[PDB]
RNA sequence: UACAUAGCUGAUUAGAGGUAGACGCAGAGAACUGAAACAUCUUAGUACCUGCAGGAAGAGAAAGAAAAUUCGAUUCCCUGA
RNA sequence: CCUGAGUACGGCGGAACACGAGAAAUUCCGUCGGAAUCCGCGGGGACCAUCCCGCAAGGCUAAAUACUCCCUAGUGACCGA
RNA sequence: GAAGAGACGGAGCCGCAGCGAAAGCGAGUCUGAAUAGGGCGAAUGAGUAUGUAGUCGUAGACCCGAAACCAUGUGAUCUA
RNA sequence: GGUAGCGGAGAAAUUCCAAACGAACUUGGAGAUAGCUGGUUCUCUCCGAAAUAGCUUUAGGGCUAGCCUCGGAAUUGAGAAUGAUGGAGGUAGAGCACUGUUUGGACUAGGGGCCCAUCUCGGGUUACCGAAUUCAGAUAAACUCCGAAUGCCAUUCAUUUA
RNA sequence: AAGCGACUGUUUAUCAAAAACACAGGUCUCUGCAAAAUCGUAAGAUGAAGUAUAGGGGCUGACGCCUGCCCGGUGCUGGAAGGUUAAGAGGAUGGGUUAGCUUCGGCGAAGCUCAGAAUUGAAGCCCCAGUAAACGGCGGCCGUAACUAUAACGGUCCUAAG
RNA sequence: UGAGUGUUUGUACCACAUGUACAGGAUAGGUAGGAGCCGAUGAGACCGGAACGCUAGUUUCGGAGGAGGCGCUGGUGGGAUACUACCCUUGUGUUAUGAACCCUCUAACCCGCACCACUAAUCGUGGUGGGAGACAGUGUCAGAUGGGCAGUUUGACUGGGGCGGUCGCCUCCUAAAAGGUAACGGAGGCGCCCAAAGGUUCCCUCAGAAUGGUUGGAAAUCAUUCGAAGAGUGUAAAGGCAGAAGGGAGCUUGACUGCGAGACCUACAAGUCGAGCAGGGACGAAAGUCGGGCUUAGUGAUCCGGUGGUUCCGCAUGGAAGG
RNA sequence: GUGGUGGCGAUAGCGAGAAGGAUACACCUGUUCCCAUGCCGAACACAGAAGUUAAGCUUCUUAGCGCCGAUUGUAGUGAAGGGUUUCCCUUUGUGAGAGUAGGACGUCGCCACG
RNA sequence: GAGCCGUUAGCUCAGUGGAGCAUCUGACUUUUAAUCAGAGGGUCACAGGUUCGAGCCCUGUACGGCUCACCA
RNA sequence: GCGGGGUGGAGCAGUCAGGUAGCUCGUCGGGCUCAUAACCCGAAGGUCGUAGGUUCAAAUCCUGCCCCCGCAACCA
RNA sequence: GGAGGUAUGAAAA
């Protein structure tokens, strides 16, 4: 089962990126290092 | 207590889907559901340990007394008194208050305002939890369940399962709570201890939610029954007792089933006519026309046709011994044992099992039942005597406290054996209701009931001819208990069992019962009640 | 039915009806049509019917318009648009 | 001491306000509930506070406005059987 | 004022500044972290009142033509 | 004399209700609407199409574009034709280098029969069917080792033209 | 001599006079009287100046012999426990505003105000039973006899019933 | 639309009764006051009855008698004793009562019931009986039912129409060597997938065949040789790829943010490619590559609504509502 | 001459055969070193110089394979025409594929060591 | 009229290199019937063609059985 | 072309919703009976039509294919 | 002692 997800910056809680993931292959909430335009620096973004 | 549009999904397997519930105050609510239904998860939401993915869960401001399904032993060396004392926040605040005084001396005129406020609250809070409790707790043990004071100075980890349950229950009462959240409060208790718990819960004036798989225990207390559905991922709340819930539920599924039947008949009727028109000659214009018109109704029907919920599948156990039992599977002769520093549990204990025999080790809490079984396996080395297993005897052990599982590893990793291939493991795990990627789940996230199935599955995969089972039905939902008992009854091997569940022993059909601490190898009969009375 | 009232008799008083196929106020109030179909919507509070009128009617002397600080019943016209 | 009570207002169902329930003022109708009264009351587009403006639940009122069946005197890059 | 022209009447309308959803800024402005780029504008200026003609919009809208729909009324002197 | 049209009456036929009743007649809304058919009146001069693309409850309608006409602005002249040069592409043809289809010859794995001998087993056979290889010979819109004539794109190019 | 209709009658004025309608007879069902039914917003009427041997409705259609099986489905009738269920009642809680407190912070009574959960809430529906001269429905496959054929007979699937 | 009765109930006063954990003298509810308090207005001790009871005692009523006790004091305990105030649990009542139901009443309402008067009168209105009765009827609101009735919808393409098929996107042939090009022409696919099957650094080269080799056989894995692609490239086909785009490993998240000269395509709406700049990064020593995947399908305008962010607005003003 | 490094369509290749290591390149000796094998110092990486042209490597011979490939002729086709018009023919221009003559066992550069 | 379908032992049916029933023979029985066993009986309706080879494929002829078969 | 089906000898489940191949009759063998039937006890009989995908795993899901059954293959 | 009422098995011998 593949579904679209939103990645939110853990620092400013800004819903920054849109992506998708296969729930079966990645049961746990995805986490990436992505640029946060509000803070203008790379930060940890976690799926909500 | 109220929850709206509750949603919760751990990975791919969901728990609640748009679930709702409203519980009025002063309601002794009995929470019922199969293992894994999500009964413990509900309390975690109430305790704010978990957060719903979507929806709102509403809890009153009153203080909550929580009895966990599993005992929380922070350190192995913790004493019973330390464990009980941790129920009240007296010690924690005093340590903070003592530090506050230290800060006051160091700081002269900077933080005094903050320190003074913190000191005042601690004193007021400390007085609210009146510090006289030091004496009350000591006597709460006496009046509660006749808990001896010798245990009071003993490490908690060394207590028996029944003894631990008494301590944990007393700790909840010691905290003096306003709402009682009891998660299987009688998991290991014996018949006598259950009586006290029942009477206290009957008298308790406040609201008490009880998660229990004991129907009789709930019926005496429960006035409202909340059922957590495993397939619909919803919550339904009934007024009455367990039987009333079963009666109301069975009728609803019957009335739902009849609705789905009639919707299928109408769909089949249209389908049958649509096909008749489809295969008619192209020259029959009117029939072809009517066929398309009914095709439109058929489509609208198929889009409003309720799906029948898949009935939750029950466990299937087929335990068979690889080899055959002997006339003397196990020989115990003049066996004495004592835990270093404690009275001898039994002296010159000598018994002999016969083979394909149902052997019940009867007793009360903290009498040596689990010690004897540990003695046979080799966990405990006998102080005196010998224990001899015939070379034809293979032994399978089900421990009382679920100490045979690796919490860090997954379900599949735990059951991995050199004698079984992968698909064989998956097939059996499916017989225990672990379907597809449910076997890759860590054992640390499973409920006690689901873990019990893994231990049972391990016992089954051994294919031993001697089964040393220590309270097997514990943590199991009532449906699974009957399945367990029925299959053991048909087991073609020797069974050494311990069980405080009267129903489970009846199904197995015990042959000989061994009473403790007064060693008495006796033929099984309703005279079991006579020993219990005496 | 006793008082009385109701009824009955007489006198007294002012109404009925018609228009001007116009204008005014009110009661009740369509559909074709437009929406390129159609039900919300539009035609439209229009057509028709009915009551009441007056030379005009209706409204009218702030429990208002505003927020420039102010204006000072209503009606109609230009503008706002 | 008096200053318009089953009224103002509210619920429900409709309707008029350019405004089709919309966040909805304001106004009217039906039904039910239902105030205060000068330290009071209403409005300033949900609602509250401050400020400002006004004083409902009684009545009357000419002119500017609308129309011409008719009568009088005329007019027309209006018709001419 | 003659059913006229004309006079008065500057309220009001269009143009002279644009940009932005808006606060707002302004030959710039918006986006953007940006004195970057880019969009829309200025540099690069003519509009307005009236007449007339072409076309369009609201009106029946180039003319004739339905089966029909709706609202008042008139008809049982034929026929049931 | 009674029953009147959102109706009446009907021994029942959509039967009658003033010589046409699946909903009477008259007046009004009303000049209903008609993407449909018909008609639309003087003259000469300049120019002169389209019957296509896209979308459309769209297909005999409509909208934008394409094609026509009138006016205007500006250009390092950007259009057309021809020649020269350079290009992109896989068609006609041809070919078998790949992929399908395919003929005959050589050989044969293997398969079929069939005997002896079986432990189906060890052989000897049909000029029986025969893979794969090889020799020769064909075939193709969805095959290509190849590959035009034309057409097309472009040149501060050249001539003519507009 | 056959079909249809029992019969006399009635019908598409103006293309159909019939097997169509009607009919006496049969059956079912509603109706206890201010009856049900119908006209009418209502009043008021018809039913009736009648009273279940009466009146209305459905079907069938003299007479004679008969009218078989299915109540699973759809209607109707009954049932009233349960589940579902509107308005109304009810007002736990959450926002808006701000007297007053505040450690920018923020908190926050009362009033007004915007939403409002539990609980209460009929019929109906679900559900149970009956009902077919109520609407309706009324089945397949395989084998079997000592000529052959066929199947009295036997299995089996399905159904409310075949 | 009004009276009562009764029943079961919820609320609120007012009466009462109860308070036993340990120790403590012992039946210790909490807090405040508390050195004094109570009793011939009948105290102590005593007798019985009753209630509680954890069985220890507690509380209470009565019988006699007649004047005493209790408290502070004392140690215990966390808490101390009497009595007063505020009350707090627990269980009985009284009352106010608010509901649901029960029946009953009668004066509202009703009578196509009788009699009487208006009065010629089967109307009507009054009067007296009778019946019924807060029901019915009627108004507002609400649920159900409701072809009894009403307004409407009930595609298009199409070798006529029907039936069947099709409707959007990708690939090939048709397609006539640029591009484009139709048919109810010939063939297939799409409505996804991957957390690596993306990026980068480094490294590697396939399919089959022959030969030899246990299980093992045509064909599992192993070794040499031949072998230019006859493999593989997630997924249809075409194009492309062996200087890899195929395959393995390490580290990572560029499957980045703000854009974007200029192009292709194109009626519009859209669609496609894009160097390069800035910010902050991944890999690499560096060069440099990275704005997903070998390329081309894997998608849906507006309106409306949800969620998050927001130095935007806020109908007198501050908020709010709502945008 | 050898070794690096390139340009140019393999006319540069493939196959077969011959010669040489003086230098250089290689094999070659080991794993102590940085580094490495989804096992192996085979490879990669490192240290060294016992032996050999055996192999690779370079030079040379060869047209067997592959590669390049003229002319002539023909198919096809633009334009202009004709016919008995599914097709075929004529004039003019263009002109393949195939087949063949033949070419070709490379050439044009830079650097270091000789 | 047309197109198909077939034709195999005494009967009913299978089938490009016979099965049932029937009939005989044995056994069993005092003898039979029934059983059990064994045996024989054409091969492909008739001609022609293709093929190395035809019951199998292709034609024609016989015999039968299926189907379809005209207009407003 | 539209549907329905292929599981033991026959008839049927199981298929939806992935784990383990069943029920009935029938057949074979042995019992009971003087013998047959009925009855009793044992046993056999399918890799689920077939070939590929999906999966850890396929009778079960997907795709195709082969068989058998019914209907249709043209209307004024 | 006497009367009435209360599963299959063939044909011929
Ligand atoms: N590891 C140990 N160390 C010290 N004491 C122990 C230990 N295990 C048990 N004991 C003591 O042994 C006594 C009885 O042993 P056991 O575990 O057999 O009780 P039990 O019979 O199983 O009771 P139940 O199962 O009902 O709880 C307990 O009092 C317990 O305190
Ligand atoms: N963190 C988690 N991650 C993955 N799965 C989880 C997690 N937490 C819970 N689950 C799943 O939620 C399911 C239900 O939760 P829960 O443990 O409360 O069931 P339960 O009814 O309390 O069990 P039992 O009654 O037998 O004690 C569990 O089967 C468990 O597998
Ligand atoms: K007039
Ligand atoms: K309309
Ligand atoms: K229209
Ligand atoms: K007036
Ligand atoms: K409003
Ligand atoms: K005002
Ligand atoms: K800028
Ligand atoms: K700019
Ligand atoms: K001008
Ligand atoms: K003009
Ligand atoms: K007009
Ligand atoms: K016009
Ligand atoms: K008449
Ligand atoms: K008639
Ligand atoms: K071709
Ligand atoms: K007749
Ligand atoms: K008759
Ligand atoms: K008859
Ligand atoms: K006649
Ligand atoms: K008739
Ligand atoms: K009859
Ligand atoms: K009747
Ligand atoms: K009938
Ligand atoms: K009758
Ligand atoms: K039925
Ligand atoms: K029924
Ligand atoms: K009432
Ligand atoms: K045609
Ligand atoms: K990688
Ligand atoms: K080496
Ligand atoms: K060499
Ligand atoms: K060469
Ligand atoms: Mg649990
Ligand atoms: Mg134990
Ligand atoms: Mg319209
Ligand atoms: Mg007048
Ligand atoms: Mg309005
Ligand atoms: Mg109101
Ligand atoms: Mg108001
Ligand atoms: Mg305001
Ligand atoms: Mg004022
Ligand atoms: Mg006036
Ligand atoms: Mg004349
Ligand atoms: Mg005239
Ligand atoms: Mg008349
Ligand atoms: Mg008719
Ligand atoms: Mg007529
Ligand atoms: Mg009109
Ligand atoms: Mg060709
Ligand atoms: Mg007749
Ligand atoms: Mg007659
Ligand atoms: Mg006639
Ligand atoms: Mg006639
Ligand atoms: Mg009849
Ligand atoms: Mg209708
Ligand atoms: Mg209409
Ligand atoms: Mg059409
Ligand atoms: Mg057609
Ligand atoms: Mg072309
Ligand atoms: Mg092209
Ligand atoms: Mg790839
Ligand atoms: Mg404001
Ligand atoms: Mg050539
Ligand atoms: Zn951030």
């Amino acid at each position: 089962m593949r579904v679209n997800i939103t990645l939110e910056c853990t620092s400013c809680k800004e819903r920054n990126y849109l992506t998708n993931k296969n729930k079966r292959n990645n049961p746990d909430r995805l986490e990436k290092q992505k640029y946060c335009p509000r803070e203008r620096k790379v930060t940890l973004h976690r799926e909500t | 207590m109220r929850g709206q549009k509750m949603n919760l999904t751990f990975g791919l397997e969901e728990v609640y889907e748009d679930a709702e519930f409203h519980l009025g105050d002063f309601d002794k609510v009995g929470i019922v559901g199969v293992n894994g239904a999500g009964k413990t998860t509900l309390f975690r939401l109430l305790l704010r340990e978990l957060k719903l993915d979507k929806g709102k869960i509403t809890i009153g401001n009153s203080r909550i007394g929580y009895l966990p399904q599993e005992i929380i032993i922070m350190d192995e060396k913790m004493t019973v008194l330390e464990f009980l004392a941790e129920g009240r926040p007296i010690k924690k605040m005093e340590t903070e208050l003592n530090y506050i005084y230290e800060k006051l001396t160091v700081v002269d005129d900077d933080k005094q305002d903050r320190l003074l406020k913190r000191m005042g609250w601690l004193q007021e809070q400390l007085e609210y939890f009146d510090c006289y409790e030091a004496e009350s707790i000591l006597l709460d043990l006496v009046d509660s369940m006749q808990i001896d004071f010798d245990l009071f100075d003993q490490p908690i980890s060394e207590l028996s399962g029944g003894q631990k349950s008494k301590i944990s229950f007393a700790k909840v009462l010691y905290s003096k709570p306003e709402i009682l959240l009891l998660d299987q409060p009688t998991n290991h208790l014996d018949s006598s201890t259950k009586e006290f718990v029942t009477k206290y819960l009957k008298s308790y004036r406040g609201s008490v939610l009880i998660i229990s798989h004991d129907i009789d225990f709930l019926n005496q207390i429960i006035d409202k029954i909340m059922y957590i559905d495993k397939v619909t991922h919803k919550i339904s709340i009934y007024e009455g007792d367990y039987y009333t819930y079963k009666k109301k539920y069975s009728e609803n599924q019957l009335l739902r089933e009849k609705m789905i039947i009639q919707q299928e008949k109408e769909v089949k009727e249209l389908a049958t006519f649509v096909q008749k028109a489809k295969q008619a000659s192209q020259t029959n214009h009117a029939l072809k026309r009517m066929g398309l018109e009914r095709a439109i109704r058929l489509d609208k029907k198929k889009k409003n046709l309720t799906k029948r919920d898949k009935v939750y599948k029950r466990v299937k156990m087929d335990i068979k011994p690889n080899r055959e039992v002997a006339r003397t599977p196990l020989k115990v002769e003049n066996v004495t044992f004592h835990y270093p520093g404690h009275p001898i549990l039994y002296k010159d204990l000598s018994f002999q099992i016969s083979g394909k025999e149902r052997f019940l080790v009867v007793g009360e809490n903290g009498v040596g039942k689990s010690t004897l079984l540990k003695l046979l396996m080799g966990i405990n080395i006998p102080d005196k005597g010998k224990i001899i297993f015939n070379d034809k005897t293979d032994v399978a052990y089900y421990s009382q406290e679920l100490e045979q599982l690796d919490e860090e590893k997954t379900i599949l990793e735990n059951v991995k054996s050199d004698e079984y291939t992968d698909w064989k493991l998956r097939a059996t795990l499916s017989n225990f209701l672990f379907y597809d990627d449910d076997v890759n789940k860590k054992v640390n996230v499973l409920s006690p009931g689901e873990k019990a199935r893994i231990v049972l599955c391990k016992v089954l995969l051994q294919k031993a001819n001697l089964l040393i089972l220590d309270q097997p039905t514990n943590h199991l939902d009532p449906e699974t208990q009957s399945i367990i008992g029925a299959n053991f009854n048909l087991f073609e091997g020797t069974i050494i069992v311990v069980s405080h569940n009267p129903s489970f022993v009846e199904q197995i059909g015990i042959n000989r019962m061994l009473i403790l601490p007064s060693g008495n190898i006796d033929n099984y009969s309703p005279e079991l009640l006579e020993y219990y009375s005496n």
